[PDB]
């Protein structure tokens, strides 16, 4: 059909099963003083996490204080250089000679494709973290300078009524 | 007396605990959690969330 | 064209009806029995009137085809199209007559004419009874 | 190979975020009928902490069980009302995800 | 948790409201409480008044039959 | 605001963009008359040198884009800290403020019942 | 004329119950 | 839970301690020494 059944193993746990978790992990861990299926009520028991660390999905692998930069720049900057070079020379190419033009054409894409090899490396979530780091916290300076204004405003006309009821005396 | 009644009022009107309880439990919140475990999930949904504009 | 008129207007006439029983029972007060007794008998029975005038038509209706208008745009009122396309019954009823079949559950066939001659027998029985005494 | 019932309860949880899903294992009776479906939803809520919730792949579904826990104390009923009750919450109820998780 | 303050503003605000308007000498005898404000004429009623806002006017809260 | 990187992202896919553009109109133009046609790439090509300077003064001017990471980590750390001593002071801030604004009302409410019991001294 | 049009009784909120079944290939 | 209650203004909060003890019982009808009181219990 078009939704896939239920997991098998849902059905086995009723109520009684539940109840009566506690004395059955108790009588396991006594006894244990892939793991195989003797009895039904074995997978509410948690699941243990595999010792490789790794969970494959769809032919897919998955698995401290914020809790040469230059090279990279200047090696960016000679890359769009040649870019920009090679731009030149394929259009050249295709200007006199285009029937090998294609010759250059993916060249001139591995060198774009390096350059997202170079934005791997220096992928940004830190800089995320920063950006939103201080626009909190100059709302919250400004907040708290709007406050100290106001309040100091206050005892200021405080202090004025004062010195005019005194004068008035 | 009337315009120092409404200068307390606007001024009880800015907040007193309830504060500084949520600035604790942003605290708390902040040291229970690592940062590597939120960047790699951030990473994962950076893909999904974000709507690329060539996504017809 | 003639036959679904007839049954819009008496289908809507009883959708009328069904709409009038609805905001006298919705008050928070309910009526005298009277009239609600002449509420209802009127409205069945005009149920029963749309059962048997959309019984007469059958064949109109069938001959019908069902074609959506060129000028109705489908883009934006795919949900209202559905929502009239649709004809599945309610789950409710489709549970209630499978267990009412399954608590009923040659010899069908001669089961069929022996209650053929009961039937023919209690009429022909209740025809004397009432031949018996006069009622006039 | 045959996968671990890690990939299966998790495949599970990340597909009961489909409102589609949820209307169809609604619809049929003894899914909710059956106290063997509510136990296994009330046992799947320990993924709401670390290190299971790392990972999931929608957390959209964290609060669809969650809302699928109150639907035990609420009533079925209620199932017509799902896709225009999750269509028009959907915006506080992503940002208290988001509250709960980009804070 | 706030109830107290505001029961205690409100008595504030009665007590100048009802020093804004000279109150007539039979009804001198006035008691303040709970946001509330009590006139009891002996032997003939005691009303018990209130308001939300300093500039809105008083309005009826209570009212006692002796 | 909008961060760089996305601006950085933006700038590369119009100047992507301006390359497909200049070299379609490359392809189906070449044979127009040649002093416009020397014009328009004039200014195509002064679109591509100022594409690319925008990309150029982007790349460079990314905070933390000659800097180490890790010293971002301390100062990221020590800005929490720094964060977390500056509500505390909040917290002394607005609980004084709070003592003298109900100092206020306790001389507020004083002052009250002296006008009252003096005007109805009489 | 028309004594008065009948109200909007539209469900929308209707679940509807159309069987789905032949998805896979 | 008591930033909500903290952060309204007496203009919705009226409405909640209405709704909190039903039709009939007046927002200002609660006496401050009855107040104390049920603080005392509810502390307990």
């Amino acid at each position: 059909s078009l939704y896939p059944p239920p997991p098998p193993y849902v059905k086995f746990f009723t109520q009684s099963n539940l109840e009566k978790l506690p004395k059955y992990k108790e009588k396991k861990a006594a006894s244990a003083k892939e793991e195989e299926i003797t009895c039904a009520l074995d997978y509410l028991i948690p699941p243990p996490m595999p010792k490789n660390q790794q969970y494959r999905a769809f032919g897919s692998i998955w698995q401290e204080n914020e809790s040469n930069y230059q090279y990279k720049i200047q090696e960016l900057r000679k890359l769009l250089k040649s870019l920009l070079l090679n731009y030149l020379e394929l259009i050249g190419v295709l200007s006199i000679n285009p029937d090998m033009y294609e010759r250059k054409v993916e060249n001139i894409r591995t060198i774009l494709v390096n350059i997202h090899h170079l934005l791997n490396e220096y992928r940004q979530s830190r800089e995320s973290l920063i950006m939103l780091l201080e626009e909190q916290l100059e709302y919250k300076r400004g907040e708290i300078r709007e406050i100290e204004q106001v309040c100091k405003q206050v005892h200021d006309k405080l202090t004025s009524i004062q010195d005019t009821l005194r004068t008035g005396s | 007396l009337e315009i120092l009644n409404e200068c307390h009022d606007e001024l009880k009107a800015l907040p007193l605990e309830q504060v500084e309880f949520e600035k604790n439990t942003i605290l708390q919140q902040r040291s229970k959690i690592n940062s590597t475990e939120l960047l790699d999930y951030a990473t994962k949904l950076s893909k999904f969330t974000k709507i690329p504009p060539t996504f017809d | 064209g003639q036959a679904l008129d007839a049954v819009r207007m008496r289908l809507a006439q009883l959708t009328h009806s069904l709409r009038r029983i609805r905001d006298e029972m919705s008050k928070a007060e309910l009526p005298q029995w009277y009239t609600l007794q002449s509420q209802l008998n009127v409205t069945l029975s005009q149920l029963v009137s749309v059962t048997s005038t959309l019984q007469h038509f059958q064949e109109t209706l069938d001959s019908t085809v069902v074609y959506p208008l060129p000028k109705f745009p489908t883009t934006s009122h795919e949900s209202l199209v559905t929502t009239l396309l649709r004809k599945k019954n309610i789950p409710e009823v489709d549970e209630w007559m499978k267990y009412v079949r399954e608590t009923s559950g040659e010899e069908i066939e001669k089961l069929l004419q022996q209650d053929r001659e009961i039937t023919n027998w209690a009429r022909t029985t209740f025809r004397n009874e009432y031949g018996k005494h006069d009622f006039k | 190979p045959l996968p671990t019932r890690f990939e299966v309860e998790l495949e599970f949880i990340q597909s009961l975020a489909n409102i589609q899903y949820v209307t169809y294992l609604l619809t049929q009776q003894q899914i909710w009928k059956s106290p063997n479906f509510k136990n296994y939803l009330k046992y799947l809520e320990y993924w709401c902490n670390p290190p299971y919730s790392q990972c999931i792949v929608y957390p959209n579904c964290l609060f669809i069980l969650k809302l699928l826990n109150g639907f035990m104390e609420s009533a079925l009923e209620g199932l017509d009302e799902l896709p225009k009750i999750i269509q028009l919450q959907g915006p506080q109820w992503m940002n208290e995800m988001v509250e709960r998780w980009a804070n | 948790g706030l109830i107290l303050q505001r029961l205690k503003d409100l008595n504030l605000t009665v007590s100048i409201k009802i020093a804004l308007m000279n109150i007539p000498k039979p009804l001198n005898s006035y008691h303040i409480k709970n946001g509330r404000i009590y006139f009891t004429v002996p032997n003939e009623f005691e009303i018990q008044l209130s308001t939300v806002n300093r500039q809105s006017p008083l309005f009826f809260v209570d009212l006692k039959l002796l | 605001m909008t961060d760089r990187l996305t601006q950085l992202q933006i700038c590369l896919d119009q100047m992507t963009e301006q390359f497909c553009a200049t070299l379609n109109y490359i392809d189906k133009n070449h044979g127009v008359p040649p002093e416009e046609f020397s014009n328009t790439i004039d200014e195509l090509s002064t679109d591509i040198i100022l594409k690319t300077r925008q990309i150029n003064k982007l790349i460079d001017s990314l905070p933390g884009v000659d800097v180490s990471a890790e010293e971002q980590l301390r100062k990221i750390d020590m800005l929490q800290k720094k964060l977390v001593e500056v509500e505390d002071e909040k917290i002394e801030a607005i609980k004084k403020k709070e003592k003298l604004l109900r100092h206020v009302d306790s001389l507020i409410e004083d002052f009250v019942d002296g006008i009252a019991n003096s005007k109805k001294s009489t | 004329p028309s004594y008065s049009p009948t109200s909007p009784s539209y469900s929308p909120t209707s679940p509807s119950y159309s069987p789905t079944s032949p998805s896979y290939s | 839970p008591h930033e909500i209650y903290g952060s309204m203004p007496l203009e919705q909060l009226i409405p909640i301690i209405l709704r909190q003890r039903g039709p009939g019982f007046k927002f200002v009808d609660l006496n401050e020494k009855e107040l104390q009181n049920e603080i005392k219990q509810l502390g307990s």
